Formats: structure tokens, C-alpha cells, sequence
């Protein structure tokens, strides 16, 4: 301190003691979603860039009229991440690992992940290396994280019922009758009397000859190719927050792909709906 | 207090199902399959109990 350090120093002499006056792999993602199967399908896909094509003829091989590049790749992961937390996923069909790759080349891995408002958080690696010369090679470890971002069930208009087909797709040889069983879903305040209906009749057209004898195909092709061996059916009752099945009978008379089939119809016997219940069908018949 | 990390079940679908309804005949006795999924990525369980009880 400053008693401490005053108190051995060294006086002036002659003096009294005191005074007092004064880049060649671009990657990208383009996952995609499928409500049918309820899963996202997020494909990355990687591809030689125009850097590597002026790249050849500079120093790789400039004497050579058109070389090539010897990219091996030995590790392709997709893994998917939350917090400190990392588990590898796998591809759809298999994939060589120890693949070679050249320029002017594309290659996909496709990877199916399961789908609210919980978005995922994904990296991709790739572990690989040029080969220039016969044994010389450059190891390369890129790697990037990123995030996974961005009809079978028919509803009734001015109304909270809901239907759908337990077998919603079936597949059947010609002139055999087949069976779907139509659920249907009661919760509003009160029982219904929706009765179920197949028309076979070509609706009317409204466009080029084309497109008119196109419209004219489909809409006899859904007139005249199913038939409903219960029509005109009345479904009993269907009390509230109750659930019933309306087994529905037919046999196809014409071979084609009836995806979601138009004509069958209910009409609700209470405000004259028509809602267009037979979305929910991809009968084919042979 | 701080506990370890603990997994979670999401109930993807059940087979023959529209969101959890059904209708049983009286005397029919069917069946169909449940699907869930860990969704954690660290740690596994090791011990499930499934004790049905129903409104009655």
C-alpha cells in the first residue's frame, strides 16, 4: 500500500525530511408434403456446379482437350436434430455409400420423415474428396443444417357431419360386385334422414370440340360404368354424437379408373343439401 | 430439482378408425392395430402398461 511503499524509500539528501511552503457441390431441398400417407418426403438433391466446369481446364488437366473429375464420396448422412440431441435416418430404397461421382452429375436421396406447428431440424453431411492425379486426393467435409418447411375426408357444407369410406380404394375385376362401407359421423344437435343415390345419367354440357367431346367422355364414362344395387337407399336414423355405417352395394359394368367417383350423391331430407359424398372413392375395376 | 431426459408418444392412426370412433353390431368382436412412435432421439423406454377402462 502506500504506507507500505513510502516507508522504505530513499529521502533526497542535502534536503529536510518534511516541508510545508511552497464451392463445387451446390445442394438444395425441396421436401414436399403427402396428406395421403401422412408423411413429409424431404428429398436433398446435389449436383457438380458450373465451378467445377471452369475449373477443369485451369489446373486440374488444362493440356487435356476434356477431362473430368474423380469426386468419391464416402459418407452421404441425413440426420435429424433437436437440441444436443442427433439420430442418423435412413433412405427409402439403398444407397452405395462408396459412390463415385464425375462432372456434369445429379444425384437424389430421397428420406421419408413423419409430419402441425413442431418444425424440424435437419443437417446433411458429405464426406468426400477429388482424386487428381492417380493417388493424390483432397479431403472435403461440407455439411449444412436447415429446417423442413413447406381430400379423402369429406365434409358437409352448413353442417358438422362427416364421412368418409373405410376402404376409400379397392380394386375389382369387371361385373363383380364389390361392397364399401360408408361411415358416417353425427355431431351437430339431432338425428337426419339423408338418403344416398347413384344417377346414371349423362349430365349435360355446357369450349373447342376438343374439349367438349372430352367432357362428354368422362361425364358417360361416370353415367353408364357403375351402378348402385341399392338405390334410392334410406339410411334409418343417425342419432346424435352417434356413428353409423351405410353398406353400400355395387357392380361395374365398364373397365376403367373411377378416381373419385361423381354421381353417387346424398341429399339430406332436412335444407336440400347435395353434398358430393362420393369424392371419397377410387374404386378400379378391370 | 432436474431429471433426465424423458420421451413422448404421438399417436400417429389407428387402422380402421376415424379419429377414435366405431360401431360394433352387439356380439362381433373385431380388431385393429395402434401405431405411435418415440419422437425423442436420445433415449429409449423400457416398459410399457396398457390398462384399458372404459365408461362403465
Amino acid at each position: 500500500t502506500l504506507d507500505k511503499y513510502s516507508s522504505e524509500e530513499i529521502l533526497p539528501s542535502f534536503e529536510p525530511v518534511y516541508s510545508w511552503s511552497s464451392s463445387l457441390l451446390n445442394m438444395r431441398l425441396r421436401n414436399i408434403s403427402l396428406k395421403s400417407e401422412h408423411c413429409i418426403l424431404s428429398s436433398l438433391d446435389f449436383q457438380t456446379s458450373k465451378a467445377s466446369e471452369q475449373l477443369t481446364k485451369k489446373f486440374i488437366y488444362p493440356q487435356e482437350h476434356n477431362s473430368f473429375l474423380k469426386l468419391n464420396f464416402q459418407e452421404i448422412s441425413y440426420k435429424l436434430i433437436d437440441g444436443t440431441s442427433q439420430i442418423e435416418l435412413d433412405p427409402i430404397c439403398p444407397l452405395k455409400v462408396p459412390l463415385t461421382a464425375f462432372s456434369y452429375d445429379s444425384i437424389s436421396a430421397t428420406f421419408k420423415l413423419v409430419l402441425s406447428t413442431q418444425p424440424h431440424r435437419v443437417k446433411i453431411t458429405l464426406a468426400y474428396e477429388l482424386e487428381l492425379h492417380p493417388n493424390l486426393k483432397l479431403p472435403v467435409r461440407t455439411s449444412w443444417e436447415t429446417e423442413v418447411t413447406l381430400t379423402s375426408l369429406v365434409n358437409s357444407k352448413l353442417s358438422n357431419v362427416k364421412f368418409k369410406f373405410i376402404n376409400s380404394n379397392i380394386k375389382v375385376i369387371k361385373g363383380e360386385k364389390f361392397t364399401m362401407r360408408l361411415q358416417i359421423i353425427n355431431s351437430s344437435s339431432s338425428p337426419l334422414d339423408l338418403v344416398v343415390y347413384y344417377n346414371n345419367t349423362i349430365n349435360p354440357i355446357p369450349l373447342t370440340l376438343e374439349n367438349q367431346y372430352q367432357l362428354h367422355n368422362k361425364y358417360r364414362k361416370i353415367a353408364e360404368g357403375i351402378i348402385l344395387l341399392s338405390n334410392d337407399y334410406k339410411i334409418p336414423v343417425v342419432p346424435p354424437r352417434e356413428t353409423y355405417f351405410a353398406d353400400l352395394r355395387f357392380i361395374g359394368i365398364m373397365s376403367g379408373y373411377y378416381g373419385t367417383l361423381s354421381g353417387l350423391k346424398v341429399l339430406d331430407l332436412n335444407t336440400n343439401e347435395l353434398i358430393e359424398v362420393g369424392n371419397g372413392a377410387s374404386v378400379l375395376i378391370q | 430439482k432436474i431429471l433426465p431426459e424423458q420421451p413422448q408418444l404421438e399417436l400417429l392412426s389407428t387402422s380402421k378408425m376415424t379419429r377414435n370412433s366405431w360401431m360394433m353390431l352387439d356380439g362381433t368382436k373385431t380388431d385393429f392395430h395402434i401405431t405411435v412412435r418415440n419422437k425423442s432421439l436420445s433415449c429409449a423406454i423400457n416398459h410399457i402398461k396398457i390398462i384399458p377402462m372404459n365408461n362403465i
